[PDB]
C-alpha cells in the first residue's frame, strides 16, 4: 500500500497510513496535482489533469503576502474536497489525527512559495471556527521537502499573529506530537526571551506576556521552568532573567534576520471571517 | 489561575496575575 506520493517535483516517503480509498490505498505511490491536491493512480493520468486543471494557488482568500510567500484562508464549508484531500495528504505524516471527513467546522491556513509556475504548498494548520477550549491551531504540518528550515515556526508565529488580532490568548490543541512539542518549546523559548530582552521594568505578571503574546499562560510557565528561569528566594517566586540564554538568543535573532524566515505583522491583511 | 511545578525538588504553586520580581544574577 502507500509507501511513496508524487508531489510536483517531488517524491515523499510517507511516514503513517492515511484512510485513502482502497482502489487508490492499494497501490505503492499516489500521484498528487499539487494545486487542487486531487490524489490519481499514475503519472500519465496526472500529466492529464495538469493539463486541465485551472488552480495555480489554494482556494480561499490570500489573508498574508510577502513577496514568494503566502497564506490562504481556506473554509472547510466552502472547499470541502480540498480540505479533505489535504488532511488525508496530513494523514501521511501524522501519528494521529482526529478529523478527516467534517471539515466544515474548521478554517485551514495553507503556507505557499511562489515561482514562475505558481504558489507552491510549504505546509497548512487547521483551526476550529469556534474552539470550545481556545485552541488557535487544531493540526499542524510543514511539509516533508520544506521541514527542518524555519517554516514551521513561521507558520505557529501565524497562529498567534491571528490570535493577536482577534484579541485572544491561544494554545494548539492536546496533545501535541513529539515535533510539535519541540516545535512550540522553541517558539515560547523566542517569544520570551524577545519579551524580556525588550521589557525594562522591575516585575512582571503571567497574565502581561500572555496579554502581550497572546500565549496561553500555562505554556508560558511551563517555558519559564523549561529554562530554569522561575526560582524561589526569601519566600518569593522570581523570574530570572539568564545571562547565557539572551545572549545566546540575540546570536540566534542575528541568523533569523539573516535569513528571511519571518512572518511581518505589516503584511497581514486580514479581518476575522464571515464575522464571526 | 495557579500553576504547580517543583523547583530544587521543592513543589511551588505560583499566580498569573501577581507580579512577578525580575532578577539578573543578584546572589541568591
Ligand atoms: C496542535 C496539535 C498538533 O498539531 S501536534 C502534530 C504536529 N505536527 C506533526 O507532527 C506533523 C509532522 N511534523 C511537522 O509537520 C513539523 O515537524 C512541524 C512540527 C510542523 C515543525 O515544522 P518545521 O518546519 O520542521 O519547523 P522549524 O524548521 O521551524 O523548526 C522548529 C524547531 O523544531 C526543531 N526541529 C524540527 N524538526 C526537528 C527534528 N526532526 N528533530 C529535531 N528537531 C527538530 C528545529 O530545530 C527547531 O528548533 P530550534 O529553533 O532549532 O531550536
Ligand atoms: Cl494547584
Ligand atoms: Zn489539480
Amino acid at each position: 500500500m502507500i509507501k511513496t506520493i508524487a508531489f510536483g517535483r517531488y517524491e515523499l516517503d510517507t511516514w503513517y497510513h492515511s484512510p485513502y480509498p482502497e482502489e487508490y490505498a492499494r497501490l505503492g505511490r499516489l500521484y498528487m496535482c499539487e494545486f487542487c491536491l486531487k490524489y490519481m493512480k499514475s503519472q500519465t493520468i496526472l500529466r492529464r489533469h495538469m493539463a486541465k486543471c485551472v488552480w495555480k494557488h489554494p482556494p480561499g482568500d490570500e489573508i498574508y503576502r510577502k513577496g514568494s510567500i503566502s497564506v490562504f484562508e481556506v473554509d472547510g464549508k466552502k472547499n470541502k474536497i480540498y480540505c479533505q484531500n489535504l488532511c488525508l495528504l496530513a494523514k501521511l505524516f501524522l501519528d494521529h489525527k482526529t478529523l478527516y471527513y467534517d471539515v466544515e467546522p474548521f478554517l485551514f491556513y495553507v503556507m505557499t512559495e511562489a515561482d514562475n509556475t505558481g504558489c507552491h504548498l510549504i505546509g497548512y494548520f487547521s483551526k476550529e471556527k469556534n474552539s470550545f477550549l481556545n485552541y488557535n491551531v487544531s493540526c499542524i504540518l510543514t511539509m516533508p521537502q520544506y521541514m527542518r528550515q524555519g517554516y514551521g515556526k513561521m507558520l505557529i508565529d501565524f497562529s498567534y499573529l491571528l490570535s493577536k488580532v482577534e484579541e485572544k490568548v491561544g494554545s494548539p490543541e492536546r496533545p501535541l506530537s513529539d515535533l510539535g512539542l519541540i516545535s512550540y518549546r522553541s517558539y515560547w523559548k523566542e517569544v520570551l526571551l524577545r519579551y524580556l530582552h525588550n521589557f525594562q521594568g522591575k516585575e512582571i505578571s503571567i497574565k502581561e506576556i500572555s496579554q502581550e503574546t497572546a500565549v496561553n499562560p500555562v505554556d508560558i510557565v511551563s517555558t519559564l521552568q523549561a529554562l530554569q528561569m522561575l526560582k524561589y528566594w526569601k519566600g518569593k517566586h522570581l523570574v530570572l532573567k539568564r545571562q547565557d540564554l539572551i545572549d545566546e538568543w540575540i546570536a540566534k535573532e542575528a541568523k533569523r534576520s539573516n535569513s528571511n524566515k519571518t512572518m511581518d505583522p505589516s503584511c497581514l491583511k486580514w479581518t476575522p471571517p464571515k464575522g464571526t | 489561575g495557579m500553576v504547580e511545578i517543583e523547583i530544587e525538588g521543592r513543589l511551588h504553586r505560583i499566580s498569573i496575575f501577581d507580579p512577578l520580581e525580575i532578577i539578573l544574577e543578584d546572589d541568591l
